[PDB]
């Protein structure tokens, strides 16, 4: 999702809280919008 | 030998020697006080070890 | 240790949970295995192998 990695583990272990921050938020970004979407389609299928 | 050496190529021929099959042990170099500079990308200074 | 959830750091990889003998068998040049999804799910012993 751009970050360095897709692995927290290793963002964790190699980079400084503050500037690990800006990866772990672009991680956070794109597993939360994978997720809504997931919701949103598993509605939609309960429903039907 | 390659910090405390006696030469240091070119810049246009910058000598890069390969490392390899050993411990480094990068805090005592980032704690000394020989160095003006010390900056890392990609990774913290305090996290090589 | 085994058969214990534990912190693990194999060969600077981290990571957490419960190591256990492996039935599976790894060529002589795979250091790690991947599960479907790709998770981690095998480690080679950099001491033990
Ligand atoms: C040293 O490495 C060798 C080769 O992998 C291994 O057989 C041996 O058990 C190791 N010794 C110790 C003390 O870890």
């Amino acid at each position: 999702f751009g970050a360095i990695s897709s692995v927290l583990n290793d963002i964790l272990s190699r980079l400084d809280p503050p500037e690990a921050e800006v990866q772990i938020d672009r991680l956070i970004t794109g597993r939360l919008q994978s997720l809504q979407t997931y919701v949103t389609q598993q509605l939609i299928r309960a429903a039907e | 030998e390659v910090f405390n050496a006696t030469r240091f190529a070119s810049v246009y021929a910058w000598n890069r020697k390969r490392i390899s099959n050993c411990v480094a042990d990068y805090s005592v170099l980032y704690n000394s006080a020989s160095f003006s500079t010390f900056k890392c990308y990609g990774v913290s200074p305090t996290k090589l070890n | 240790v085994k058969n214990k959830c534990v912190n693990f750091n194999f060969n600077g990889l981290t990571g957490t949970g419960v190591l256990t003998e492996s039935n599976k068998k790894f060529l002589p040049f795979q250091q790690f295995g991947r599960d479907i999804a790709d998770t981690t799910d095998a480690v080679r012993d950099p001491q033990t192998l």
